[PDB]
């Protein structure tokens, strides 16, 4: 068992309090589409390196 | 003639001791430190700080001229050189009195004459003090008087502590007035000191040290001719301060105090030292990242150590000393139960969690008319509980996860609650937990394994050697550390030099 | 009847001083605290903690309801007042009888009847008391420490000298009472014997007199509680006054058969935050920085640490520095280094005062008297001291109880 579980560090509290502690803690708490993304909006010299280190690997980066 | 001004020739908590009762005299103190301790609080509590300009204890403090150059230029009248470092060195104690100041200590010829081993058994003899027989001894206590001796030949026995608890020849915890001991055992070890004393011609503080077996037999063992570190424990079971005492005696004023004050109460001392009892005692350097001392009723703590502190390598391990006083043993080992549990230290390694233990292990505690505990208790019978000093290092794989720590009110409770920051209880971008590798590695090099100074070089360059040989002795936190080949070869390059300060990782030789 | 834990129902100096005792005891130590001391030294020191709620003494410590619950909640057997707050209402003392839990401290009757000067005075005399016969015109305040028994031995731990007063205040205090003839000492002894024996007083308890410079002594009051400058007679005879209280609030008769003897002298300077440059007001504000002095012959007991915020809903003391030494002149020498040790920042304090007078000839005497009288501060000292979010909440209700829940409203998880 390696999960990061809570502490109760200090105090102790009785199984009823405990219970409401623990009701109450429970209760509160990739479709790629690169249509018009931005990097295609850009314009890039056509020898531009941001053609590969930009655009390229946004498009291929999945 | 008076004293007005004194050089503080030490370091840490007694160099805080003697600055303090300084003050209380109304006195000048003139402290000094080495470049390690520059930030040290005795530099800012003295009045006046000078700097020996020196890396390691050899060159910063034991050298005769640096501390008589600091008097010199502070104009200081007077010298208390604490303890250990020059306090028993009676050519420095010469060179002191040669220059005219004050020395706060016996007088040279009588730390030479109690110095040496066979001159001090002629002086137990003509003594007459309780020599043991010849007899090796199975498990004996450990007894010392406090002496107060004046110039004028007057002497009283301030008390007696027991200090069994020793480790490895060093003392570790101590309790005053002496427990378990016939009256009888009490009229031998007082007068025999008075005896002892006075045949030495003996002034100023002093003590004898005496073991005891477990048939009752007294014997004496040496006389320390100096301040002991454990004196805090009589100062709060006699109604003395030891060290002005000794202030006045260097005056040659004579005692105040014409008897055997009455022991009243019981007060224990503990060695806060920064060696972690989980693995054997061995010191270790570190930051005093917190200090939160026990304060309040039955307590008193000497520090030579704040919170920002920095313990490094070229310094005996003590930090503080805590004091827990009461009007009865039992009592007193109840409040120091108290206050070994409020004490939190952090950044490094300390004894506290022994301690914790010894107060409250049967051994110690005892029957109620005699404990079990003997010099070499700890090292043999004590069984050691105490896990390794890990700190806050993530060692476990579910110790990677961060944590929010919050406090939670529940029917009036006060609770602490430290929950996972990714806690899913209720209901990533590729981010993967394992367990950490500690920080340690594992050639030709044989390396330093920690920082610290060569106090010896066992070879010289072109010896062949074979694995386990000895090639330098390391001197860290004042403690002997072997460096031994790790293979068989000639050894070449041999950088070190004795004296040489070394940090970790440094290419002693390389054997090839 | 026999104390098991212990409810400590102040905060502070006296809080911490009965969790340390408790725990010296091995009793179970539970703490209460209003919201201005949701993380005070002794809510984080003792065993159990418990929330009053409300900002001020009237809405947390002074509630009867509040201070009974919480000690049910918490299963005490015993409730030990402190100083002030209810320490000293016998009708919550009353209370917490009918409760049954051991009142750590003298019979409501025995409150009831010293409370009133009328019935009180009563008393003195039929105690045949040294009584006021005029007015002292400057007089030295002097009180005795009873311990009383349940069985009623009484032994009188000491004398205690309390001549530096403001406003009535105590500043600073002293034991034994110093430069007393025998004379005056024993008339003390024996009428604090005969005073509370005839008040059938149980427990622990300071009885105070007045004393004018032809040295009669009358009889002042009796403050039915360990008044908080009880640590000076702690340090000077060894009792563990906290520890006594324990044991007659058990009946437990005395260890202690014969007065002690007074080992040497001790101070006591009360660390208030008030800044004496402007007469003492109060000085609400962050304890930036708090370095207590240290070391030898020097103790701490402190309801204060560095980052506590301080603010007027609540009395100005600080801590207690008490110093103690062989004799008057090396307990004043040790007083002259721990105050200038002592460091505190971001608030005024009345440790200037200290320093003035732990060096003002009139405190220091003359081997024979001393000038200080209760009103020397006022009228006579040469004052040149330069001027100086919230909680969500939740009720839920479990299968046996109603539990309220408090959170950070910032909390957020996962
Ligand atoms: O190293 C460094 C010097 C430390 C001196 C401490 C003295 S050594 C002998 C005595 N025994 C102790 O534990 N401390 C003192």
């Amino acid at each position: 068992d390696h999960e990061a579980h809570i502490k109760v560090l200090r105090g102790e509290p009785t199984p009823e309090e405990m219970a409401a502690l623990m009701a109450v803690l429970a209760s509160a708490g990739k479709e790629r589409n690169m249509w018009g993304h931005p990097v295609d909006k850009l314009r890039y010299s056509v020898f531009s390196w941001q053609r590969v280190t930009l655009l390229e690997r946004t498009h291929m980066r999945r | 003639s008076k004293i007005s001004k004194v050089l503080v020739a030490n370091r840490g908590e007694i160099a805080v001791r003697v600055i303090r009762a300084a003050k209380d005299a109304g006195l000048a103190s003139v402290a000094v430190y080495a470049e390690p301790d520059a930030d040290a609080p005795h530099v800012r509590l003295a009045d006046e700080a000078f700097a020996l300009g020196g890396q390691t204890s050899a060159e910063s403090y034991l050298v005769f001229e640096k501390i008589l150059d600091a008097a010199e230029k502070s104009g200081a009248n007077a010298i208390h050189p604490g303890y250990g470092f020059l306090s028993e060195n009676a050519d420095f104690a010469q060179a002191v009195i040669d220059a005219g100041l004050i020395w706060i200590g016996p007088s040279p010829q009588s730390i030479r004459d109690l110095g040496d081993k066979v001159t001090a058994r002629h002086i137990a003899a003509r003594a007459k003090a309780p020599l043991v027989p010849g007899r090796y001894l199975d498990k004996p206590r450990h007894v010392e008087a406090q002496v107060i001796a004046d110039q004028h030949g007057n002497v009283v026995v301030a008390g007696t502590r027991d200090c069994s608890l020793q480790r490895r020849f060093q003392k570790l915890v101590e309790e005053a007035p002496a427990p378990f001991l016939t009256d009888a055992q009490r009229k031998e070890i007082h007068e025999s000191a008075k005896r002892i004393c006075k045949e030495a011609g003996y002034y100023g503080a002093g003590t004898v040290e005496y073991l005891v077996g477990q048939d009752g037999l007294i014997s004496f063992l040496e006389v320390n001719t100096r301040l002991q570190v454990e004196h805090p424990v009589t100062e709060e079971t006699s109604g003395i301060d030891l060290v002005r005492q000794q202030f006045k005696i260097a005056n040659g004023e004579p005692l105040d105090i014409t008897e055997d004050p009455t022991p009243r109460g019981h007060s224990f001392e503990f060695r806060i030292n920064g060696e972690d009892a989980g693995r054997g005692f061995l010191p270790a350097p570190g930051p005093v990242t917190k200090f939160v001392a026990p304060t309040g009723p039955g307590v008193r703590m000497d520090s030579g150590v704040e919170t920002g502190s920095v313990i490094g390598g070229q310094f005996d391990s003590m930090l503080a000393k805590l004091i827990v006083t009461g009007a009865t043993r039992e009592e007193a080992l109840e409040r120091s139960r108290r206050a070994l549990a409020e004490f939190t230290v952090e950044g490094l390694a300390t004894v506290i969690p022994f301690h914790r233990a010894v107060v409250s292990d049967p051994a110690f505690i005892g029957d109620g008319e005699k404990f079990d505990v003997h010099t070499r208790w700890i090292e043999t019978e004590w069984n050691n509980t105490v896990e390794p000093f890990t700190g806050g290092d993530p060692i476990e794989e579910e110790d990677t996860v961060p944590r929010q720590t919050v406090v939670v009110e529940v029917g009036g409770r006060r609770l602490e609650v430290s929950l996972p920051g990714d806690l899913a209880i209720g209901g990533a971008p590729g981010v993967v937990r394992k367990k950490p590798k500690p920080r340690k590695r594992g050639g030709d090099a044989v390396t330093a394994p920690m920082q610290g100074t060569v106090v010896k070089v066992a070879v010289e360059e072109g010896q062949e050697v074979s694995a386990g040989d000895l090639v330098v002795v390391l001197e860290a936190m004042k403690m002997e550390n072997p460096v031994t080949a790790h293979k068989d070869g000639t050894i070449t390059g041999l950088a070190v030099e004795a004296g040489a300060a070394i940090t970790q990782g440094t290419v002693i030789a390389e054997i090839k």
